């Protein structure tokens, strides 16, 4: 692999010449008048392309994990962002995609890989901030390196993850995507994002339109004939709904777009993961709201939830039982009156 | 729970 260490060096080579470059100019302080590198002028595009092309095979991977690969690519990626600024000069969004690409291939099954683009704050930032790019294929390219960094993050990963500002950026994101596989990219990503703290959650929640955006995911119609966009939609959803369930506003917002009644058409889906974040969700709404209690008693969830308590599947029969318990607890006076 | 999972990427 003497030409892949080539190109390794290439790309150091000019990060180098970058980083000098720099530290000798900053704005405001005494300067000579040399010019700031462009990457067009040093074949860094094809570098990282062919990087980016191997990097799609476990055996090339082996070897850029080797040369360091891993950190070479990363700062590039972060010092192109760092001069350039948001940028659509095509030239500079392409070697920024074909980075992020060989990151997200890098990153993919590897724990040690992970940690280290963790540890690089400075591209976690740069990485964060191309969310912003009018490039979506570069936004989508972004939130697959961050699905990946959040899927089994250790301790050090959640904390950068959350102090780069991962979790607004991506759901601000979400609001604006066109394409199916970007939305599927940055939800997967919020999704894994929104189980590692409650921080996150509320961050979510925070966001003008997110509620009412994740609620219309329950119902996105795919026309790739897939369940992805629901499934990640509907987890998020999940894993914030103990924050939405103390929030009334929150809770109003889900019953302008008739949230608990998809929710019980969820839990007739014939797919597990459906299933599961529904009945996760209504663990939370059913408990302590008396309006969402009643409105689920009207709607026949007692006998849904029923159904699904001897179910073997851990968090379907955990959410089904608790959210029917919930509802027993609270049996409405009109029902009691009644007798 | 972390049902996002992780992915590579799209060609």
């Amino acid at each position: 692999h003497h030409h892949m260490l080539h190109l390794l060096e290439q790309i150091r080579a000019y990060c180098e010449t970058c980083w000098e470059w720099q530290e000798a100019h900053e704005p405001g302080m005494d300067q000579d008048k040399n010019p700031m590198p462009a990457p067009v002028e040093h074949q860094i595009c094809p570098a990282v392309c062919v990087l980016m092309k191997l990097s799609f095979d476990e055996e090339h991977r082996h070897a850029m994990n080797e040369l360091g690969g891993l950190q070479a690519i990363a700062e590039l990626l972060q010092v192109d962002c760092e001069m350039y600024g948001l940028t659509n000069d095509h030239y500079s969004i392409t070697l920024r995609r074909y980075a992020g690409m060989a990151l997200t291939n890098l990153t993919f099954g590897d724990v040690a890989n992970k940690a280290t683009l963790c540890s690089m704050k400075g591209c976690m930032r740069a990485l964060v901030a191309q969310l912003k790019s009018e490039s979506e294929d570069l936004q989508q390219v972004i939130a697959s390196v961050l699905r990946n960094l959040s899927w089994r993050a250790d301790v050090n990963s959640k904390k950068t993850l959350r102090e780069v500002g991962s979790v607004k950026a991506l759901m601000e994101c979400a609001l604006e995507v066109k394409k199916e596989s970007t939305l599927k990219s940055v939800l997967s990503a919020l999704w894994n994002l929104s189980a590692h703290c409650t921080e996150n959650k509320a961050d979510i929640c925070a966001v003008d339109g997110a509620l009412a955006f994740l609620v219309g995911t329950l119902t996105y119609r795919s026309q790739t004939n897939t369940l992805a966009i629901i499934e990640s939609g509907g987890g998020i959803l999940r894993n914030v709904s103990s924050l939405i369930a103390t929030n009334e506003d929150h809770r109003q917002i889900l019953r302008e777009n008739n949230c608990l009644q998809t929710l019980l058409q969820h839990l007739k889906s014939h797919s597990l993961t459906i299933v599961s974040n529904a009945c996760g969700t209504l663990w939370n709404l059913s408990a302590r709201n008396p309006k969402d209690q009643e409105a689920l008693w009207d709607m026949g969830a007692v006998s849904m939830l029923k159904n699904l308590i001897h179910s073997k599947h851990k968090m379907i029969a955990m959410g089904s039982a608790a959210a029917l318990r919930n509802l027993m607890a609270n049996r409405p006076a009109k029902y009691k009156d009644a007798n | 729970y972390q049902g996002g999972g992780e992915e590579m990427a799209l060609p």
